[PDB]
């Protein structure tokens, strides 16, 4: 008794359409599930076959169609969010009073929309100042790769999307600091029409 | 005429001496079909009828394993109930669990119903609508309350109005040959003087199916129940039923009573009389 | 067939 | 709920643990995972009713038992040999089809061979540029937590005393400060994105805050510095007009 | 708790006939708790070979039993069932009545 998640791995862009494919070995009736889990987050259930309508919509635009004839319990979604970037698992009961089986999983990377890209390069002091800094490479297209330090005495973090829901704008962000003196910003991100001031 | 699917749950606490006796039986109509005893060897439900034989390997896992588990939970039920009645630990103790669905003459959803009881009493049980419960004593609202925040009245319904149903039109459909039958009863009276002014009349109905069947006893047309002897309906260990009705009439009047047969296999009601 | 596993009181 | 044992915890070469897990639910069933990278959710154990349990997959190495209905401890022997691992507990009213579980916050369990390298972590808020607040009118703060081992962290945002997730985003994984080194040290940073108004506004109150999991008071501490258990260290910034 | 005397019944599946292989019959029902003892008596000796239905129960939740044995009746022969129930101060004997 399996069940089969054939995509490992699913990158997509905002908007696109979502189809999570999954299958079961078992020939007998069964409950069908789906979870997910977001990044930091507990294990939650999205939804869930009863009975009924083999058509069972979710929360957040989630849909999965049962077809019994092919022992199939695929997910959908029309146009993905950035919010739904997480690790979604397929799980079916065959109702012998055996444990609930769950598949190997599908991380679904959704990648961010940058509206009005103005990539720019911040230094930013400490609070308690100390003269301590760090440089923040900010508000670039999610299309240009951050490279890895390439000196153990500078430490540069990998791209990272915030969202402000209260406007609407999502921007990707790295940071980079490092404890020598000819350390500046103007050359934190030289390994990847940039603003620097 | 109407069909149902029946399953009978006994678990007997048997303290200190190790785990409890538990027998599941499960009927259609009149007719045991599987069965399962926790002090037989094979340790596995067993077929009853030949009509369940056409089902494969895997239909016997999943019952094993979901009857075994049956036996799981009245087992804790009976250390939970000892409690809630504060009760000895030592003290033997009885656990009955019953339910099934019940089908109209087309085979459509009739009615479902799940009953449970301890030490041969009502102890909670789901009413018609398939999403309440009635407690009979204290004791059982505690499991009233527990069983309602959890909903188990929706798992139950699906399984009632649904697997229940579906598997025994199933059933009917695999056995049509013994269990939509009607077997008429066969019927004859006898004869035995008490003593000298009394007579007994002993109306009998032989190999009929199903059991349900009506007796009765007139003396001029008029029903009589005054010395009427009626016994319960037995199995004659065949698949078919036994029953008997008597009276005691004053000699010499016995062309007066009549007894009326009344049973689904027979398309007119007998009527048997002692010359 | 039997229902699944039942609740324990 | 479901609470079971802290997220993180260690164990040495040679010593048993016992990871915790209750639920006051009523649950009947309850159950044991462990969440391997590309295999998913694989079964332990699994508990149907009180006073019975049963092997799943990988019950080799591992213990359990179940004496009441809200607890379901497991025990991970020392011939378990994984040197990281993470384990998720869960439960559901019954073994039924029709029961989904509900799980457990989870808990990474590794092993430290030796405690001398545990630290603590120094936590410090990096205030917004005026290039940034006049060129884009937003304020982003860089949180930065660096100098802890093992890299047992959980970083949050609070803003005027109340924890924000909207304009946050922090990285997914610590970096090595010694990137050679197999006991290195790690460092976090984590950005905090708010308007050039809300930041321009001296009585708004920011602050990044950093739980950390390291030796408990049950632990035996034999070093000059001071003992480096489980604590909470924090950074505040306020806005500037 | 509450007790209840089981109601015996003694019969054959046919009706007997001298030298006709059939089936004695002994039911009990209407009992509760379901802890019985039946054994079906020949001239006064218990029979060996003596199998019994599954155990079941009515609306009332009172049990019943079916204990049966193959046998070929003679007119010497007597009959009986012997059942022993926690109701009961001594064992309970109904004798087969070949002509009721």
């Amino acid at each position: 008794q399996s069940v089969s998640q054939h995509n490992h791995h699913v990158i997509l862009s905002e908007a696109a359409s979502l189809e999570l494919g999954c299958n079961y070995s078992y020939g007998g009736t069964v409950n069908l599930f789906w979870y997910v889990q977001y990044p930091g987050q507990h294990l939650q259930l999205l939804l869930k076959y009863f009975s009924g309508d083999p058509l069972v919509k979710g929360i957040k635009g989630f849909e999965a169609e049962f077809i019994k004839s092919k022992f199939s319990f695929n997910l959908r979604k029309p146009s993905v969010q950035w919010s739904d970037t997480a690790e979604y698992f397929c799980a079916v009961n065959a109702r012998r009073n055996t444990p609930l089986v769950f598949g190997k999983g599908t991380r679904l990377s959704v990648i961010a929309n940058i509206q009005n890209p103005d990539p720019a390069v911040y230094q930013l002091r400490d609070s308690k100042s100390s003269d301590k800094s760090v440089c923040l490479f900010t508000d670039f297209d999610s299309q240009t790769n951050v490279s890895q330090s390439k000196d153990s005495d500078v430490y540069i973090t990998d791209k990272c999307v915030l969202d402000m829901r209260s406007m609407d704008f999502k921007s990707n962000s790295a940071v980079a600091w490092s404890n020598k003196s000819d350390f500046a910003c103007a050359n934190a991100f030289n390994n990847s029409d940039t603003f620097f001031p | 005429g109407s069909h149902s699917m029946r399953y009978f749950f006994t678990s007997v606490s048997r303290p200190g001496r190790g785990e409890p006796r538990f027998i599941a039986v499960g009927y259609v109509d009149d007719t045991q079909f599987v069965r399962f005893d926790s002090d037989a060897a094979s340790q596995r439900m067993e077929p009853r009828a030949p009509w369940i034989e056409q089902e494969g390997p895997e239909y016997w896992d999943g019952e094993t394993r979901k009857v075994k588990a049956h036996s799981q939970t009245h087992r804790v039920d009976l250390g939970t109930l000892r409690g809630y009645y504060n009760q000895s630990e030592a003290g033997s103790h009885t656990v009955q669990r019953m339910y099934g669905c019940d089908v109209g003459s087309d085979w459509r959803f009739l009615r479902g119903y799940h009953q449970y009881a301890y030490d041969g009493k009502d102890y909670i049980a789901l009413k018609e609508d398939l999403r309440s419960w009635t407690a009979a004593d204290m004791a059982a609202q505690t499991t009233k309350h527990k069983w309602e925040a959890a909903h188990v009245a929706e798992q139950l319904r699906a399984y009632l109005e649904g697997t229940c149903v579906e598997w025994l039109r199933r059933y009917l459909e695999n056995g049509k040959e013994t269990l939509q039958r009607t077997d008429a009863p066969k019927t004859h009276m006898t004869h035995h003087a008490v003593s000298d002014h009394e007579a007994t009349l002993r109306c009998w109905a032989l190999s009929f199916y199903p059991a349900e069947i009506t007796l009765t006893w007139q003396r001029d047309g008029e029903d009589q129940t005054q010395d009427t002897e009626l016994v319960e309906t037995r199995p004659a260990g065949d698949g078919t039923f036994q029953k008997w009705a008597a009276v005691v009439v004053p000699s010499g009047q016995e062309q007066r009573y009549t007894c009326h047969v009344q049973h689904e296999g027979l398309p007119k009601p007998l009527t048997l009389r002692w010359e | 067939i039997t229902d699944q596993v039942p609740f324990s009181v | 709920g479901i609470t079971q044992s802290p997220k993180y915890l260690f164990r040495k070469e040679g010593q048993n643990v016992t990871l915790s897990c209750e639920q006051n639910l009523n649950h009947d069933a309850m159950y044991w995972y462990r969440q391997d990278p590309g295999q998913g959710l694989r079964l332990i154990y699994y508990s149907q009713i009180v006073n019975d349990f049963q092997k799943g997959d990988i019950a080799e190495g591992y213990s359990v038992s179940r004496e009441k209905k809200e607890s379901f401890p497991l025990t991970v022997t020392s011939a378990q040999k994984n040197p990281t691992a993470f384990y998720l507990c869960a439960s559901s009213i019954t073994l039924s089809s029709y029961n989904e579980q509900f799980f457990g916050p989870g808990t990474r369990l590794t092993v430290l061979e030796d405690l001398k390298n545990v630290f603590p972590p120094e936590v410090a808020v990096f205030e917004p540029s005026e290039a940034e607040i006049s060129h884009t009118q937003k304020a982003t703060l860089v949180c930065l937590a660096t100098g802890f081992y093992p890299d047992h962290v959980e970083l949050s945002w609070w803003v005027n005393g109340k924890e924000v997730h909207s304009g946050v985003c922090t990285d997914p994984q610590p970096l090595k400060e010694q990137p050679a080194l197999n006991d290195s040290r790690y460092a976090l940073s984590s950005r905090l994105r708010v308007s050039a108004t809300f930041w321009q506004d001296p009585r708004n109150h920011f602050r990044c805050q950093v739980q950390f999991y390291g030796l408990s008071e049950n632990d035996e501490w034999t070093q000059d510095r001071a003992k480096p258990v489980t604590q909470i260290v924090s950074a505040e910034a306020w806005g500037r007009a | 708790m509450i007790q209840r005397t089981p109601k015996i019944q003694v019969y054959s599946r046919h009706p007997a006939e001298n030298g006709k292989s059939n089936f004695l019959n002994c039911y009990v029902s209407g009992f509760h708790p379901s802890d019985i003892e039946v054994d079906l008596l020949k001239n006064g000796e218990r029979i060996e070979k003596v199998e019994h239905s599954d155990l079941s129960f009515s609306k009332d939740w009172s049990f019943y039993l079916l204990y049966y044995t193959e046998f070929t009746p003679t007119e010497k022969d007597e009959y009986a069932c012997r059942v022993n129930h926690v109701t009961l101060s001594q064992p309970k004997i109904v004798k087969w009545d070949r002509d009721m």
